[PDB]
């Protein structure tokens, strides 16, 4: 994975730390919601 | 004078000789896809007057890919039954 | 019955082809206002034109409503 | 005065008013949830 | 020549074309004047 | 509406992410100035 | 019968559809020489241009998102074109992708707006010096039509795209069916189809601009 | 420290298929082998319905007509456009 | 019959459109007023353009009425 | 038949999109009248955009109309 | 059958969302002919801002037609 | 089944909500044509004041279509 | 029961009272565009008299939405 | 009974009348915004005519809304 990290963590570091702190939170919210909805439909079809 | 040659160079009798002299590990799979991409690139693209054919090929390839992907769902409307 | 309610609602629907004529009257009068307020001396002709436009829009609405009357008594 | 303590033009008064109304709507929803 | 060179070769020949990374750490490493 | 057979949402989303926030931020991060 | 093209594909029981999405990544290669071939010089110019145009208004802090916005717009402008082909898949019309691409951005903007400029961000809920008769009937509207942002921001694009594919499928089908009858109607509908095809070539980028512009100014506000 | 490029790479027929094919086939049939070869490949696909025809066919036809129109009308304009950008960077630096 | 009801229902609902005629003619003679009131030397020209628009939108509405009718006498 | 009923009703109540055509027509011809009263020179270019609007509004008109005749009986 | 005719009706009703678009179309073309009649120079940007609205109206027109079909053929 | 045919009716009815949005969008961008032709030196602000309104007037029909979907599938 | 059927249908065809708000706000904001163009030093009072209008358009356009939600959940 | 059905239908239909109210109100405020944009020595009289127009349109919508509530709670 060393080539991988040296291709996608040298340049892209100052972005994920300094700037994008606030989008990861949003992605966690996105995960929350998708979980909720998949659970709801799984429930409703488990019924039928 | 060489053990490994272009699969076109090698003969049918020594066919398995070529099949067994060559490697198969996924690293040796990336190290093949790369060679293909780069042959195409440095032969039809990285030239000072690249043309449509320098691009149209990959498009009309992706086309056939996504056509093959779909063959199953298309055997249900053949206009004629006995083909 | 079946034709009773049919004609009822057919007319209650065709009676809606009148709001456009209404708003048209309103807009033609707003335009008259502005035109006059630019050139206060051709009042007469501005008004002739406007009243004509009114005749026309009112005619269209009245036909759309005569439709409803005929539906009532088709 | 209060029209200078509940300003609608500067920053502060606007904030105070929006907060007043969020609080009020909260209290009414929690008073009506009982019913 | 030119065509035989790269951006780093311009770092080499012209340091004034350098897109410095301190005053503009981000992309495009300089403002849009 | 096959956009509602939720089975596949996870992969679609994850791949969108992987792309939009990795590859292009590599390619375009290399474009140059006049 | 025809929602088929939106069904998620897997040639077999394996996870393929994550390759329909990274394919564009290589219709936009990266240069290493100083000068390069055509296909790179063109896109390079294009991008310099579009940035110099859209990222003018933003302040200096807000000028850190150039990468994200232009990558967003490039990715989408690719996908929505490629999807035009005879038998290609549009990974956007999978509404989930649109939600996952919309929400985080909007939320992070709002969060930059409420982490800094707290009182002022709160203030943008009350337009300046409005009549003091109606305050609640206004700070309800602004705050409901805020949360409405991402939902539309996604759904617009989603359904906009979908409709074109569906309409072209149907028009071509009726084309064949009329060809069963007669000749000239087929040519009529074929020309219709050409027009539609161009119009889709167009919307497929109009919507990218819309998207990453909405976002740009949403950052302009809450920066 | 980098290499240059050709003036134009592998020439191509119909703008889609390379010619090297044709030459490789010259010894046996020379010229009119590949064309009938493809014609037969295609009449075969069509005959046995390995390729059924539907609306998407005509959609593809329209897109392709559009595209060829565009290129055959704007190609060299764009080519000189790009070479101009190149020479312009050369100069504006030089 | 049920369908005999839908007959009149639709042949009536098929005239909702003349709204367009209304709004058009309104805006039309409004802009005409303003024309004659900003440059009286164009009277006949703009009168001709006005009768053009008049005929156009009136025809739209009246062929929609023909739709209504052909539905009536299906 | 009830499907016949709903077919005729769909035809009627879908033959309304003509309102877009009508309104846009009025608005465009009015804009012409005005822009012309101002400047009587560029009449050609002006009438050109005029025809553009004429047919481009009749466009959506005929869109709606062909959908009507699409689901009238033939579907 | 009854669900069939009901689909038909919902379709004939959803057809009508095109009028907003027809209007916006004629409206913006009038606006363009005007803003050119009194400034024939910057035609280019006027036309650009014409089609950019053209699109943002046809978008919703086709939203409506899309939902119509979505019902008619695929519930 | 009537109990769902009614859902079809309701959604097909509510579809038309976005006609007001069609209008408002066209209207705004025409007004922007004009106010850019008059004083071309403010394109910027006159664009920031247009797409804002675009957003508003689209939201207010997209809501209605969301409600039609809700009525259908819930 | 067809009771709930027409309850649904009524909510659905009663939430239509928002295209008003749509076109009203469109026109309002265009007027603001112009009246800012010809007088770029009244921005403030202008935006205030614009909000006064946007609000009382949105409110009376939203009462229909609220009526549908009400008539559905309770009556 | 189906009386409830038809009443809900007719009410949620009649409640369309507020579209015109929204549209009017919007056009009103737009015109006012202009008129003041050019001519700010009139604030008071302007605002007065403005409020009058607002009230008239809002009332021509209120009539239909109130009679809808009538048809529901009375008949
Ligand atoms: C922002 C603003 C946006 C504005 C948009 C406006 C456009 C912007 C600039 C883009 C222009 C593209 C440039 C170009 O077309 O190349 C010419 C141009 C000229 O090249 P040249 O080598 O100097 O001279 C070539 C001669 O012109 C050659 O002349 P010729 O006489 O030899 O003619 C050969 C021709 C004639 O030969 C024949 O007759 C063959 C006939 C058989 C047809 C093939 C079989 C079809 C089967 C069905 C047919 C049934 C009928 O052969 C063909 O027919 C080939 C067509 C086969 C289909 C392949 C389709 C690929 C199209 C690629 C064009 C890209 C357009 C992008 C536009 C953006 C989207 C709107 O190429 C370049 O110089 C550089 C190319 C740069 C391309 C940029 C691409 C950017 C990345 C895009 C990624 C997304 C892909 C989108 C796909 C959709």
């Amino acid at each position: 994975l060393q080539s991988l990290i040296k291709n996608v963590w040298i340049p892209l570091k100052p972005y994920y730390t300094q700037v994008y702190q606030e989008i990861w939170v949003g992605m966690g919210l996105m995960g929350f919601i998708v979980y909720k909805i998949r659970s709801a439909d799984k429930r409703s079809k488990a019924l039928k | 004078p060489l053990k490994d040659r272009r699969l076109l160079e090698v003969k049918l009798g020594e066919l398995p000789s070529w099949i067994l002299m060559r490697d198969f590990t996924p690293s040796g799979i990336a190290g093949a896809f790369q060679r293909g991409y780069y042959r195409y690139y440095n032969k039809y693209v990285n030239v000072k007057k690249g043309s449509v054919a320098g691009l149209s090929m990959v498009l009309a390839a992706y086309v056939v890919f996504n056509y093959c992907r779909s063959y199953k769902e298309l055997k249900h409307e053949r206009l004629r039954k006995y083909h | 019955d079946i034709d009773t309610a049919a004609k009822f609602i057919g007319a209650g629907a065709a009676t809606v082809g009148v709001a456009g004529s209404g708003a048209g009257i309103g807009t033609v009068f707003g335009s008259l206002i502005i035109g006059y307020a630019r050139n206060p001396s051709l009042k007469q002709q501005l008004f002739s034109y406007a009243i004509l436009g009114f005749a026309l829009s009112e005619a269209m609405g009245l036909f759309c409503l005569m439709v409803a009357f005929l539906i009532l008594f088709a | 005065g209060i029209k200078k303590y509940f300003n609608s033009y500067t920053l502060t008064g606007r904030m105070n008013c929006v907060l007043a109304t969020y609080g009020g709507i909260a209290l009414l929803v929690l008073y009506f949830k009982l019913r | 020549p030119f065509d035989q060179m790269t951006i780093e070769d311009l770092n080499e020949v012209f340091p004034e074309t350098k897109l410095d990374k301190k005053k503009y750490p981000y992309w495009p490493h300089r403002p849009i004047e | 509406m096959p956009q509602l057979d939720t089975s596949t949402w996870f992969i679609t989303i994850t791949s969108m992410i992987m792309t939009l926030f990795i590859l292009f931020q590599l390619k375009i991060s290399n474009y140059s100035y006049p | 019968n025809l929602f088929a093209s939106f069904i998620a594909p897997t040639m077999m029981g394996l996870p393929i559809v994550t390759l329909i999405i990274m394919f564009p990544s290589l219709l936009f290669p990266t240069p290493k020489r100083l000068i390069n071939n055509r296909t790179i010089s063109i896109q390079q110019w294009l991008i310099q241009l579009t940035s110099k145009q859209m990222m003018a208004i933003h302040n200096q802090k807000g000028q850190t998102w150039s990468l994200m916005l232009m990558s967003l717009i490039m990715f989408i402008g690719s996908t929505n074109i490629l999807g035009l082909l005879p038998h290609s898949f549009t990974p956007t019309t999978q509404l989930s992708m649109n939600l996952g691409m919309a929400i985080p951005l909007w939320s992070a903007t709002v969060f930059t707006g409420f982490r800094y400029k707290t009182k002022t961000s709160l203030a943008h809920f009350l337009p300046q010096g409005t009549p003091a008769l109606l305050i609640p009937m206004l700070v309800i509207i602004e705050t409901i039509s805020l949360f409405i942002q991402p939902v539309a921001l996604a759904v617009r694009l989603t359904a906009n795209i979908t409709a074109g594919h569906l309409l072209i499928h149907l028009i071509g089908g009726a084309t064949l069916a009329l060809l069963n009858i007669n000749t000239m109607t087929a040519f009529i509908t074929f020309t219709i189809l050409i027009l539609l095809t161009i119009l889709e070539f167009a919307v497929a980028l109009i919507q990218a601009y819309v998207f990453t512009l909405l976002v740009s100014l949403y950052l302009h506000d809450n920066t | 420290p980098v290499p240059p490029l050709p003036e134009h790479g592998g020439k191509v027929r119909l703008g889609l298929i390379p010619e090297e094919f044709f030459q490789f086939l010259y010894p046996k049939t020379g010229v009119t082998g590949p064309y009938v070869l493809g014609t037969g490949l295609i009449l075969y696909l069509l005959s046995k319905e390995i390729y059924v025809i539907t609306a998407e066919t005509f959609s593809a036809i329209s897109t392709i007509g559009v595209l060829v129109y565009i290129v055959k009308k704007y190609g060299a304009s764009i080519g000189a456009f790009a070479d101009k950008l190149n020479e312009q960077k050369i100069a504006q630096l030089e």
